[PDB]
């Protein structure tokens, strides 16, 4: 969908694609429909509408800019094709607001339809945290829908682990807001530990390197194993603090640097870090 | 810890086993702080307040390194106790805090 | 945005409002009800003797007050440390967890108002009786 | 900018000063804790010190200030450049929330009202045409 | 409207309400400071102002719409209650100036009567002025 | 809002502006004139020898400067505390109160320019003579 092409063609492009997508799922294939983007499709449609003298509304977009877009996304889904067999069309649509405003067209109407939103965050990117997906502003309504697949095929504690990590990140967000006001000097050891582990989650888990030959893809089996290394370090961290272990002693714990490079390991040598973590804390229970 | 007091008292702290040093003026006493500070081993110096009427300016002057002895002015002279150097220390400390020279 | 014209104009049409908050949901508190933005814009018209039970308003007031204090104390714990909290404040801190664990959380389950008041009184026992400022003595003797 | 600045702005502001307030009452509680260990210290001090004056009798003396000196040591200066600490601190801090609060509202002033002379101008172009 | 009150009710209506408002104004300022530095440093003079300020709020500002009497407060009753409060103020500040403990004034017997004055439907209320003065004298006696 | 297009466009049409402020009125200062936002565009054309008095511009300049400094110091007092203010700053702080109490406030009363300059010199005495940067020595000797 180039600029020299009529607004008409770009408008029809998502419909031509979705139809081709539905065609392949009919065979019993799972197809992905990636739509660069609908902001530009709504601008091409607004050009056609204004030329037809249809009444402009918000941002001069025609009134028929919500029902149509919804109708598009409704054609997504996993079905039982004609003559049995299952297939599906998953849609991933790009959102490009006029400029950060994140209102109309694109974003506003889209975020109301779609069930999933992965918010690339320019501040997360500048900070070199990859993928640059904001774990606080992103959402999916499928967590419970897919938890059993993970529990049965990958790990029995998938849902509990992600809920626990999210509560960690949630707590960090609240703590950082307060610190923004009263500074970090008054912080108790318990709160410093939560920021320490919260930071490890962000750097060792959330951030992924798309350019690394290994971390470019993280298999399901590897995702849970890294999660349990982090969550196990958390429990041990909170347990050590409760026994008056200096947080400074935990912060420079040797295993931490290994946990930081775990995303680069392509072998389960990663779950070995759990035992390496426990003994190391014991060496910290020893020195007291 | 060292204690800096008038010579008779300083003598008495010594007989009690403590490290008392004798002085008879604000200046003499600041000198004593500086020798102790340079000499190095003390974590705290308790000074008769009659000998340390300005302990912030006192720190100010010691200048050297470097990690300091806490500096603690404590009561004095004889007629200075037979006041109550408390009632007014308290007037100042509440004004100090809330801001309000309260009518005590 | 609760100030968007749609939700904002809807408030006047209601007798009770239950406002859910993403921030609260992200802390794992479900149901994710904002206890300082949910109102019985008409609650008093549907409670008391002959409707629910005579102690309903008092219990609701006391739970709301204790939970709000308990939530603020979570901030105070972060500021000073858990061990520096007074014995009385520790009880309010703990009450906030009890309110969330036992009153807010339901294992999907149809609680009668009698069941809900019972849980409310059970958690209230965690607080010193001398600290139940919003429950008249008549209700303490009859229901505590 | 525009919208979004809108609400995190002032809850940094409102939620974030509700808890600066709350460190304020915290420290006047410390107020009353501190000032009462303040005077007693004072007490024995005045005390057998001059028990020292009329003065073996060597300790009516360091016995004196082992008690006398210790007590007012902790209390006397540990007890407040750290007391006068606690509270001298956290208040230039409700200074933060204070004038800096004026900050958020000239900021917020500036545009849910400015952003509006505007949703409405553009209406106005082919709203008027 | 001050002249209507001065001519028909009481010559000191405006001065009395200005004085009560200055009391309430001073209380507001005092409470702001106390919110910061606590109430322990408060002088007797400032504690007296809070004591009388509180009596104004509880005995005057507050009115019971549900009480058969206090549901309506006639003009004549409004000024008489004001003068009992303002007279208690002057006497309070006068007693403090003569080293009377505020604690002694705070538990003065007439205070409880001043508190229930809004419930009296008879001028028995202006009698409280003389009852206030003699009681302070009994406090000038004990010193 | 003094930036609203109506009041803002009116400023150019004036030779003298007297700006009143709600904040000042709420402090009980009447008339509630903002001494750092009231100006005389054509003021220099109506003052001096043969009009008011030769020291009028110098006195006006010094009072304006001292009042503006005094008002900023009210902010500094809030930041650091009253006791941490220098002796010199304390004088300027106090001058701002004196300016408001005695010069701005009039008990309704027709002050001649001679009366107004006299009050001005009386309040100026609160400042160190060495701090009167905007009054030439000729005027200090003759009028102070």
């Amino acid at each position: 969908n180039t600029s020299n092409m009529p607004v008409a063609a770009r408008e029809a492009s998502i419909y031509v694609g979705v139809t081709i997508a539905e065609y392949f799922r009919d065979q019993g294939f799972s197809v992905a429909l990636m739509a660069d983007s609908t902001s530009r499709w709504a601008e091409a449609l607004r050009e056609i509408s204004s030329r037809l003298e249809e009444m402009p509304a918000e941002e001069g977009y025609p009134p028929y800019l919500a029902a149509r877009l919804a109708a598009f996304y409704e054609r997504a889904g996993k079905v039982i094709t004609l003559g049995g067999e299952e297939g599906a069309v998953t849609i991933v649509g790009a959102v490009s607001p006029p400029g950060g405003d994140m209102s109309e067209p694109v974003t506003q109407s889209t975020l109301r339809i779609v069930g999933a939103f992965w918010r690339l965050d320019a501040s997360l990117a500048f900070r070199r945290h990859f993928p640059a997906i904001n774990w606080n502003g992103s959402y999916s309504l499928f967590t419970s829908a897919l938890d059993p697949w993970y529990r049965e095929n990958v790990a029995e504690d998938y849902p509990e682990l992600r809920d626990a990590i999210s509560e960690l990140l949630q707590r960090e967000a609240g703590l950082q807001e307060i610190v923004q006001l009263v500074g970090p000097d008054a912080l108790q050891d318990a709160e410093r530990l939560v920021i320490e582990v919260g930071r490890i989650i962000r750097e060792d888990f959330l951030q992924q390197n798309a350019y690394h030959e290994v971390d470019a893809y993280c298999s399901m089996k590897k995702a849970y194993g890294i999660m349990k290394m982090i969550l196990a370090f958390y429990k041990e961290a909170e347990a050590a603090i409760k026994r008056g272990v200096s947080i400074d002693e935990i912060l420079q714990l040797p295993v931490l640097e290994r946990i930081g490079r775990a995303r680069y390991v392509s072998e389960e040598e990663f779950p070995a870090y759990f035992e390496e973590a426990m003994k190391e804390i014991q060496g910290a229970f020893k020195a007291l | 810890m060292a204690v800096i007091a008038d010579p008779e008292t300083a003598q008495g702290f010594r007989l009690a086993g403590l490290e008392g040093y004798g002085a008879s003026s604000a200046e003499e006493a600041q000198s004593l702080l500086e020798t102790l500070v340079e000499r190095g081993g003390y974590a705290l110096v308790a000074v008769d307040e009659a000998l340390l009427p300005d302990p912030e300016r006192a720190v100010e002057r010691l200048m050297r390194g470097r990690d300091l002895p806490v500096l603690l002015p404590i009561a004095g002279l004889k007629e200075a106790f037979q006041g109550h150097d408390v009632e007014g220390y308290m007037r100042e400390l509440v004004r100090k805090t809330i801001g309000f020279d309260i009518k005590l | 945005d609760r100030t968007h014209p749609i939700p904002d104009l809807t408030g006047y049409i209601t007798e009770g409002q239950i406002q859910l908050s993403r921030e609260l949901h992200r802390k794992g508190i479900y149901p994710p009800i904002d206890p300082l933005p949910s109102l019985s814009r008409l609650m008093n018209n549907g409670v008391g003797k002959g409707k629910t039970r005579e102690d309903h308003k008092q219990v609701s007031d006391q739970l709301y007050s204790a939970y709000a204090n308990g939530v603020d104390i979570r901030k105070l714990v972060a500021i000073i440390g858990e061990d520096a909290l007074t014995e009385n404040d520790r009880r309010y801190l703990q009450f906030a967890d009890a309110f969330e664990r036992f009153f807010i959380n339901q294992g999907q389950q149809n609680r009668s108002i009698e069941e809900s008041l019972q849980i409310a009184w059970a958690l209230l026992s965690m607080l010193p009786q001398g600290e139940l400022k919003r429950i008249s003595k008549d209700h303490i003797g009859k229901y505590y | 900018m525009s919208q979004v600045s809108p609400t995190r702005m002032n809850l940094l502001q409102r939620r974030g000063q509700l808890r600066l307030a709350q460190k304020g009452v915290d420290l006047l509680k410390k107020k009353r804790d501190a000032l009462v260990a303040e005077f007693f210290g004072l007490v024995r001090e005045a005390m057998e010190a001059r028990k020292a004056l009329d003065q073996r009798y060597a300790e009516a003396l360091i016995r004196v200030a082992n008690t006398e000196t210790r007590l007012k040591k902790i209390g006397e200066e540990i007890k407040k450049t750290t007391r006068r600490v606690n509270a001298l601190e956290q208040v230039v801090i409700p200074g933060i929330r204070a004038q800096i609060r004026f900050i958020q509202q000239v900021l917020e002033q500036r545009e849910r009202e400015d952003t509006f002379r505007l949703k409405r101008i553009k209406g106005k172009i082919e709203a008027r045409e």
